[PDB]
């Protein structure tokens, strides 16, 4: 919540982007009517970093170094750029890289729950040059994907998946067969959205059959797949 | 979280500590020998500040029954500032004398409801009574007084407000923002102008000016980007025919296209400048349609199906001259017709009435007035931060009283207006005692603040407030004088409206909080 | 987390003392004279309220057994401000009158379920009695006292909603919102009228008015977006023969369509005006199908196999005039028919009896009253948010109880209609004697309400008791004005839903409290 | 959070206390017999200074209504250097001089404003007499001595700027950096230089010197990355033809048209050597079309529509002599016009005239010195870092003061200018007594920093200040060798400019703090 101090349209894109002073996300951003659109852009900035609602303090009051700010805003054009500080997305222990959970948590999740802000969608945003290499990051990525399966590690181009036919209610092992036959064809799939452990396709079975029909797959044509497991 | 209830005097005593708590800080800012208040802000140096609402603000006490208190008159300070500005200590001290009166009448016994009725009747004929004391405020001198005792007796800020009120006229709009020098300074702008600078250096063909002057140019204006340099060629064709600058007014130059266009000017074939439009979206549409009215233009648009290939020498706008900057451009003498400007205007000022949003009307009163007036900056010159702070709010409440007397007028200053009012009511009577002894505590309390601004010099107060009542008309008491006179004479004036607005948003939080009868809240 | 249990009279007197507190802070708010209650939030100003039910919502207490007293009988202030939106207050004093007599008769030994049955069949017999006692309200007269008098004796809002209700009608709706000014304004809005206003400035034909007018315009009513102009052309071809406007209502104009509208309007060969249908879902469609009605259009859409290359002026709608604006539009006289529009009545009447959530009960008296009556909206002023949220809520009280009144009747108030059921009842006995003390408990606590009306006057309760029931008929005691007469001749009305409301859930709730043998809670 | 406040000399005697301490640490450090504080930092060795307003940037008191008085006279500790280098402690004694006799005279019941207003007074007419008082400094001794004292009678500071400054001459820039030896050093850079070397160490023609050196070449600005040897083979050819040696300066060249080139230069085909270009963004334009000025060449740039493959000999610049090594490029004697240098410097200079950003004037600066002035570096020489960094902070004193006197001259030091205009202003008086007693208030306190500067020796304060107001002129105390003297003949001279700014904010700040009443800040 609150306007003041999170207007900081003083801040220089130039020493933020290149300085890489903060995050920084464009938003196309409208409020509901009749709420001031620089203090919405503002306000929505505080909802994306210290959340600072009704009270912040610390035994003494006050809260002031977690906030991320605007510093453009244009209400005609729909336009809030928020930026935000490197030190909300706190690194993750298993690599140093900043957990993505804050960021969403920071832009399109629990800071979206403002409701004045009607809609806040971003349509880009930077990331600091060098922190950049401790974003949470792809260790692994569609590069790797080429490792695997033997491509070179540039240009490695499309690695071929499907959504299974006919999607819900293939039982694990047609799924699995279904992902054979697909992988004696082409190369990657995912489980369906529903096809966690809901009870028509569960994941282990699933998961097993279709690891048992990858490899059945891969040793049919020579040449190395891939599957996703739905662990949501 | 459970909470904690108390019930009659215990309740009401708790609420009367927190408002003489808010009160007591705010009397001190009173009257021109008043003190400043020091307001800590934890980022950075403390603020100084004799502003009523600002010291208002911050104040909220540990003990919430305390706290209720203190948040309630809270209102009125903000409410009277967000009305007219100025006249926020007054509007205090009226409030917080109410309350200690009703307080009083209420611990007599009396029905709290029929108190409340007394109080809005009283303050309802006063309103009537100070409508007919006002007298018209039209001339530099009256202006220039107001101006002065706003900024507490600092002349310079009256004589320069009434200055530049009278080169942008009323239709202009006067700005105040922190100036660099040890001393003030005004700056007046005319014709049209908005923060829109060359897109290349090489347009500069005054690099002496560091600037674009063109003189009779055409002016077009592309209600979109400029993409390449086909979509232009006629225009450049017709306009180099006929010999005369062009200026371009569009939402972009893309590089190739101003390129091509920067390459055509340097080498002298046709003298052209390009400028984005200002502002986004809708109101750069209109302030589009705005300056080609004001220039006689046609806005070139796609959605009334013109093409950039079909453009003519009819459709592009002209003036006599231009100017642009880095970061600034100026049309001067748009060739646009007068009763299209009117009409413009009316639509404007229609909207006007339409925005109920009074950040977006001052923007369409800045429109106005760059079709039809001026706009002008003060610069505020002082030494210091914490004094550029403390000044910079003094010559913001000369600025809204001197624009608050002209569409009002103006009384009597140093209060004894309102003493006055308060003697010609005394034959008011309500329907029941009760209804009476509340319309006698409008009238008692409204003495309240001559006797703050006399008790703030060390003068004894019911001795000069015996005298001022023994006066007649405008008679009245000077704290900067210490001696009396003519308040019109001497310039000692105040706006109508903030005199009546201090007074009925005042009893409107009194007439209810005499009522309050009980408090629930959090436990520590 | 461990519990704490207690039994028996230790139990009962905690639970007591709970009970007592909750109903302290509301009994101060009854009556003419009451007082206002002081109402903490933390995250903005305090609210400063008369309302029963919102002083009830805020209590919760420390001690646990304490926090189930307040937290029983605040189901009584849910259940009356749900079923009518007054007399909670009322309905408080009652529910705690029986239970603190009833824990006295549980004191003497008595059998509480003999009590528990007692008291039920007392109430149920009383209802009966109202039956009796209620008489019909069914002129501006009557209907203005018991608005002013649920208003807090204030006749400006009883003579504003005397006149809305006139105007709308029986089937019209009413609603009040916040204004601005200080004194009370009314708006009424005749026909079918829906936010959404015009698609483009350039259809606005009266620039001054920013409006659009069209006269015996044809009306399109698209269930789809209108995407190509070659879509509209065979249907533009037969109004542009016809040389009459056309209105487009559509789920959407794509800016290729109108922009080509736009640019046909422009130049004067159609007058045309395109707006989004109101409302968004089912609803959308039903009030298209409304708007068709009304209008005797027909609703295009390719659910029914319907294409736009085949419409016609046949299928169009027709109406003698409407307008549009930068938000609104409104329709003026459809060419629609009585019996269609009725049949279509009866379709969405059926639902509003099928209607299980009032939220949908107000969404179909809507679009009826938008058929067959109207829609006003009270905009109330008041020169602060504190009084402003203050007064509003005093004109929600008469809203809904001139509402009621309308249903029922009214009778005479100052609970002098429950003395005169009180004194019917006295032959009533039970199976055993101790319901008959059952019996007693209700017929003894029907006389708490107009002992607390005596009581925050500051007057002998039992002397004004007692005086009453020496009287008969509607002799009773005016406590505005502190003398006996006849009230109805006072104008001093209750609707009877309310009084027979507040009995009913009051006697609900107690009636159980005092079988209360044990209470088990988590330890602090 | 639950605020606390204070009213009058509660609030008052808090403030003071809190100024004595912040005064009390910056005191120690005031004039020549002075001594050092220590400063913790938490992440290294504590830092040994003399400079007053770093220390007085680090007290921060405990006691919230102490600290408040400390971060307000920090505020002029900090603009006083912000304004002149020197003289931050000669201001907060004054300050803190004039606060304590404002209080003083506070309680003796004065009224504040007319102190204010008598202040200002004051010091309004001093600066006009100090103005007087300055006489011109020119000679090279004349700036040796204010460097000297500056210094802290470090007479080889003083010899070493007072060389620095005549060999770079007035427009020039001098700056200070770390040394490695213990002795000063001075650096002077001549021509143009900038950070950029060889592409490729191959281009290394002097390997006995690891260095690239070309006689009468040409030099090619390419305001582009060089990316196609065919961009380069027409003027490689024509410069082949010609047989001199050529320069690249270039945003960058590219592997196969760099390595080509290293292969011609290798074997000998063309004498050629490539750098990148300075800087990036519209500085690197600027500073290429300076080299182009200074040169007589060209920026070959797309915008003009220019390309590389259309490039000529005559377009190319041409100098007597380039060098450029691993990380530095050096060109000497451009052949462009003075004339056309002297414009260009012209335009320059006006744009530091227009820089507000004092970040941006350096920038400027440089350029203006790089094509027109001396750069010089001065190289502090210390024994160790804890040493280093409290020498370093004593040179860059003098570069101040030095640079003060320049434009502003000079006063007799030691307090005594200010000694000498207090005795001038005696016949001064204000409206009103109040106002006499605020003229009489400033003058008092001028003495402060003589007192200081002589309770620092040890000597009996009063006593000196006496004597010194008993002699007329240039009369003084030499503090460092205990005699009197005229201080111009012992060279202990400051600069005006300082002595008038610590005066001025002191004032500025000091007349505030007397007026104040009442202090808001949170609770511990
Ligand atoms: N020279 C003066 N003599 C007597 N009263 C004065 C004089 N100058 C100003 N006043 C009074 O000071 C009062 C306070 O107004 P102001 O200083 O603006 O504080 P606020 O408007 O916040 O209450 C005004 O009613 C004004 O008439
Ligand atoms: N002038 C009056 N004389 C006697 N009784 C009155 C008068 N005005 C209102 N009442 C009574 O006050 C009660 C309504 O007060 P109200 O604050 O609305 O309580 P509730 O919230 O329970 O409706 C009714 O019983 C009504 O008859
Ligand atoms: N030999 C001296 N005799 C008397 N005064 C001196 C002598 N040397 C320096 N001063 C004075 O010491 C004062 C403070 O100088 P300095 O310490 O440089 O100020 P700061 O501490 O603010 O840098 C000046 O008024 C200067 O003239
Ligand atoms: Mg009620
Ligand atoms: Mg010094």
């Amino acid at each position: 919540d609150q306007s003041s101090r999170y207007v900081n349209l003083a801040l220089k894109e130039e020493d933020l982007i290149a300085g890489g002073e903060h995050v920084l996300c464009a938003y196309i951003m409208k409020p509901k009517a009749g709420y001031g659109y620089v203090a919405t852009a503002a306000h929505f900035a505080a909802e994306s970093s210290t959340g600072t609602n009704v009270e912040v303090c610390t035994t003494d009051d006050f809260t002031r170094g977690v906030d991320a700010l605007v510093y453009e805003v244009d209400e005609a054009r729909e336009l809030t750029k928020i930026a935000y500080p490197v030190a909300l997305f706190d690194r993750n222990i298993t690599d140093g890289k900043a957990m993505i959970a804050s960021f969403l948590t920071l832009t399109m999740g629990n800071n979206q729950g403002m409701g004045d802000v009607e809609y806040a969608k971003m349509h880009d945003f930077y990331v600091p040059e060098a922190y950049r290499a401790l974003f949470d990051g792809p260790s692994v990525n569609i590069s790797a994907l080429w490792k695997v399966l033997g491509r070179p590690e540039v240009d490695g181009g499309l690695v071929v998946g499907t959504i299974i036919k006919p999607k819900l209610g293939l039982r694990p092992k047609p799924f699995a067969e279904a992902c054979h036959a697909f992988w004696l064809g082409g190369d990657f799939i995912k489980n369906d959205e529903p096809q966690g452990n809901q009870p028509f396709a569960p994941l282990r079975d699933t998961i097993a059959l279709v690891a048992d029909a990858m490899r059945r797959a891969q040793d049919e044509t020579g040449e190395a797949k891939l599957f996703s497991a739905n662990i949501t | 979280a459970a909470k904690d209830v108390k019930f009659g005097n215990d309740a009401r005593v708790k609420m009367l500590r927190g408002v003489n708590v808010l009160a007591d800080a705010v009397k001190v800012t009173l009257g021109p020998k008043g003190r400043n208040v020091v307001l800590d802000k934890s980022f950075g140096a403390p603020t100084i500040t004799k502003d009523g609402v600002s010291v208002a603000r911050e104040i909220e006490l540990e003990d919430k029954f305390e706290n209720m208190g203190a948040q309630m008159v809270k209102e009125v300070a903000s409410k009277a500032n967000d009305a007219a500005g100025d006249g926020t200590t007054t509007a205090t001290v009226l409030a917080q004398a109410i309350i200690t009166e009703g307080l009083k009448a209420v611990a007599a016994g009396m029905n709290p409801m029929d108190l409340k009725r007394g109080i809005d009747k009283a303050v309802t004929a006063a309103v009537e009574e100070l409508k007919a004391l006002s007298v018209p405020c039209s001339d530099s001198k009256a202006i220039a007084q107001v101006g002065t005792i706003s900024a507490n007796s600092d002349e310079t800020v009256g004589k320069l407000i009434a200055e530049a009120m009278d080169k942008v006229g009323k239709e202009g709009v006067i700005t105040v923002e922190d100036g660099t020098g040890l001393q003030d300074e005004l700056d007046v702008v005319e014709g049209m102008q908005f923060d829109r600078g060359y897109l290349s250096p090489y347009f500069i063909n005054k690099p002496e000016t560091g600037a674009v002057e063109l003189e009779s140019p055409f002016i077009l204006l592309a209600d979109k980007k400029i993409s390449n340099i086909r979509e232009m060629l006629p225009v450049l064709e017709a306009v180099a025919k006929a010999g005369k600058p062009l200026l371009i007014i569009a939402e972009d130059v893309e590089g190739e296209a101003l390129a091509t266009l920067v390459v055509n000017t340097m080498r002298g074939i046709v003298k052209v400048a390009a400028v984005k439009a200002p502002g986004f979206g809708d109101r750069r549409k209109a302030m589009l349609q705005d300056i080609a009215t004001l220039t006689g233009g046609t806005v070139i648009s796609e959605e009334i199906g013109m093409e950039l290939e079909k453009a003519t020498l009819e459709d592009l706008g002209q003036a006599k001259r231009v100017v642009i900057n880095k970061d600034t451009t100026t049309i001067i003498d748009g060739v646009g017709e007068e009763a299209a400007i009117q009409g413009r205007v009316a639509q404007i000022r229609q909207q006007i009435e339409e925005a109920t949003s009074d950040y977006d009307r001052e923007k369409l009163q800045e429109r106005v007035a760059k079709l039809a007036g001026g706009v002008a900056v003060i610069k505020v010159g002082a030494a210091t931060e914490v004094e550029m702070k403390e000044k910079k709010a003094r010559v913001e409440d000369a600025l809204h009283a001197t624009r608050a007397a002209v569409e009002e007028g103006v009384v009597a200053g140093g209060g004894v207006a309102l003493i006055r009012v308060a003697s010609k009511l005394a034959d008011l009577r309500g329907q029941n005692e009760d209804q009476n002894v509340g319309i006698k505590v409008a009238l008692r309390a409204m003495e309240a603040p001559l006797r703050q601004i006399v008790l703030n010099c060390g003068e004894e107060p019911s001795v000069v407030a015996n005298t001022v009542k023994g006066g007649d008309g405008n008679y009245g008491y000077n704290a900067a004088t210490e001696e009396y006179g003519n308040m019109i004479d001497m310039g000692i004036l105040d706006p109508t409206k903030v005199t009546r607005s201090a007074l009925q948003y005042a009893a409107s939080v009194a007439g209810l909080m005499i009522t309050t009868e009980c408090m629930v809240t959090d436990l520590p």
